[PDB]
């Protein structure tokens, strides 16, 4: 247990996967959702992961 | 998001300067402009990031004819903000009438401020009802400003004048004050300037040093308000989401406030909710009725106790309001802010919509109107004259005041289907 | 290839000695003309690699009735240059006519440099518009140039005579001088007297010695232009290949220069970059709209961090341009030079088309229509008049630059497949 947590943080996982992938922070969801606004109203069938990411990155 | 302060009035300046060196204590800044040596929290909506990591106010000081400003410029705090937003008489119109010539470059800096931030999202204003030169000037800027953005949101935190007198023409001032804030305002933030005189007396033995005690209560009231901003969670972490609960209808967007702790300097949760809604923690003065109440909490919680407690607070029925329809008390929840002592370290805030501040409206509707009907006590002010010779402002403010407090009855009522 | 340089007016005088100065000192090159002893990096286009390996510059100084060249001539740095490259009225006529007679000898000291150097790629000029004696020679010898060598480049260096005012005949002379740019130039870039000086009176608290520090200015903007040849990389190590991303369009050929340090005696990229895009680093003066940018870096640069920074500002849309087609921002890199101390080793540089200065063209175009009207400012003299009895020169001028703004505003326009 000691080598898991601290060569390879095993307990950080945890604590980024509330705050993220839960939703749990909600200062970059909130940021999140308002540039998300307007590629996200339009239909997604011309969507493209490409153009997600490069937003993520200043939202992040 | 990013929200810029206006501060103008003796008394406003006065809270602003305190309330800006509460921050500064608050958060890791010293008061040269610098981050602290021991500096995870916000400081992106009322401090632009500077150079040096310098979290400059995000404010805007308005004066004319300045003595506090002075008092202001010789402290070590003097150097924390002011990049040059400092911009160098006791009637209404008086202030009126010369912010409306000086009101080019006044919005020019609101401008550059605008230019200087990204984003924006309101201006909260420092304000005291009837203050003199604060008055008048509050409420041209106040329409000035909603008429320049009209995307954007405007809150008001002011005392009203009230000592139980002194001055026989200041509630016609407040009384247009009062008409220019329920029309060119969105949700305006009430306090009583002897409510908080009797809390003083009352937690400490002062009769005169009033102010010195005042700026401390408001202070925290404010940045208790804004706690879950400047110290991220997540439920209502934009003033829009928070205001939207606390009006129920753009007619009724007073708020009334509390504290917890009186004095703070280990009870649960479930004490201080029942503290609370003991008036003695309220510090804003037929049945009165809430509309609709929140609460936030910032201490040492359990998150199960919470729960019970509303339970049986629920049903001990300690909530004397009586809706017209479905709406309850909502519950948040912040952090205990870091570097600060504190004993008992559970406190509270309350925010809740209350008819009651309609009969201190009230008061002034009979004052105004009886200082009318003996007509002795316009005292025929000059500015008062060529501003408005037939002086039916003040009619129109009454009849806005008279529909204002008939809304407010009509909302006591459990049917707001029909109005007043 | 190959870059001759030509230098008149004494501005342009001024520039090329501080140019030359600036670029002994930046090489290896001593001020005899010696190579220094610590000294991998290109010399070979505008120095001659003489029998010591003297770097000669490659430089053609032309002047008449000379007063700063005698300060040129005794100069620890006139020993670096002329190896006899020196040949010794404020009208534009004048000059012309002047010119006109002795274009034979010149031209074939021209023809002597030719043949001096092995290869050749252009001619770039120092040039002052409207500076007296530069003007009207000056557009003569680009005529000049333009007809005998149809092979090769044309570069311009000058500023624009703005100092709100003076001399009420200059705007005619600037108008024939931008009529000859228009035409016989293929790339020009654009300096402004006001900009700079502003700038210098920013940064600075100057009013007077303004030369002496905007010859510093642009021999930093000039020395950066280049450096990518200067110092070897393997982007547009020719002029033409840097020159053709320029270029949107043979009609709009000036260029727009910035320099991201105002003063530079450890920031990255990405707030450089912000910077840059902030107008007070850009040293030129409806919506105006860029067609294409272009940005060239040296300094101590990770190669990650670009392309996030390219990213962020994409998404962040600094970018305040709508062009009518496809164009977009370019990146360049560069070697910081040795032997020079910079703190905040990073610098940029940008070169972009807008269509802003078309505005500032239109303030000369309404100013000499003005003085056209009013007839009272032509002043009758005698060089313009038996050149031009009629003066229809300057209706031919004012018709093209007509058409220029007409095709300026053409392509702000969100089609360029209408023309103006």
């Amino acid at each position: 247990l000691d080598v898991l947590n601290k060569k390879y943080s095993l307990l950080d996982h945890m604590q980024a996967m509330r705050r993220y992938l839960l939703l749990g922070q909600g200062d970059f969801i909130r940021h999140l959702m308002d540039l998300l606004k307007p590629e996200l109203v339009r239909p997604a069938t011309t969507l493209y992961q490409h153009n997600l990411t490069g937003i993520l990155e200043t939202a992040v | 998001r990013e929200i810029i302060t206006l501060q103008l009035g003796q008394c406003g300046n006065q809270i602003g300067f305190e309330f800006w060196k509460q921050l500064c204590a608050e958060h890791g800044i010293s008061p040269e402009g610098i981050v602290e040596e021991f500096a995870t929290d916000r400081k992106d909506v009322f401090f632009y990031q500077a150079d040096d990591e310098h979290y400059i106010p995000r404010a805007v000081l308005l004066d004319l004819e300045p003595r506090v400003i002075h008092s202001i410029l010789n402290s070590p705090y003097a150097k924390l903000y002011n990049p040059e937003n400092i911009y160098l008489g006791n009637n209404w119109a008086s202030g009126f009438s010369q912010g409306e010539k000086i009101h080019e470059d006044i919005f020019d800096i609101i401008d550059r401020e605008a230019d200087g931030s990204d984003s924006l999202e309101g201006f909260v204003l420092c304000h005291s009802i009837a203050g003199g030169t604060g008055s008048g000037l509050g409420s041209y800027l106040l329409e000035r400003l909603n008429d320049r953005y009209p995307k954007k949101l405007v809150q008001t935190y002011s005392v009203f004048p009230n000592q139980d007198e002194d001055v026989v023409v200041q509630p016609y001032n407040s009384l247009l004050t009062l008409k220019r804030l329920t029309q060119n305002a969105d949700c305006v933030v009430v306090l009583d300037n002897t409510a908080l005189n009797r809390i003083a007396t009352d937690r400490l033995h002062i009769q005169n040093p009033s102010f010195s005690q005042i700026n401390q209560l408001v202070s925290t009231i404010m940045s208790a308000s804004t706690t879950t901003l400047r110290y991220p969670g997540y439920m209502n972490n934009d003033l829009i989401g928070l205001i939207a609960s606390l009006i129920p209808t753009p007619r009724l967007h007073f708020l009334m406030t509390g504290y917890t702790p009186l004095t703070t300097d280990k009870t649960t949760v479930l004490d201080v909710m029942r503290r609370l809604l003991q008036p003695k923690n309220v510090m804003v003065s037929t049945n009165h009725c809430y509309i609709a109440i929140l609460n936030i909490i910032q201490g040492e919680v359990d998150p199960t106790q919470v729960h019970k407690s509303l339970q049986r607070i629920r049903e001990r029925k300690l909530a004397n309001f009586i809706p017209w329809g479905p709406a309850s008390i909502q519950v948040a929840l912040s952090r205990k802010s870091p570097y600060l002592p504190s004993a008992h370290r559970v406190s509270g805030l309350m925010m809740a919509n209350h008819t009651s501040i309609s009969s201190l409206f009230e008061r002034t509707c009979r004052q105004y109107d009886k200082l009318r009907k003996r007509e002795a006590f316009l005292e025929q002010f000059r500015k008062e004259d060529m501003f408005k010779d037939n002086f039916d402002e003040m009619d129109t403010s009454r009849e806005i005041v008279q529909q204002l407090i008939d809304e407010y009855h009509a909302a006591t009522r459990p049917d707001y289907i029909s109005w007043g």
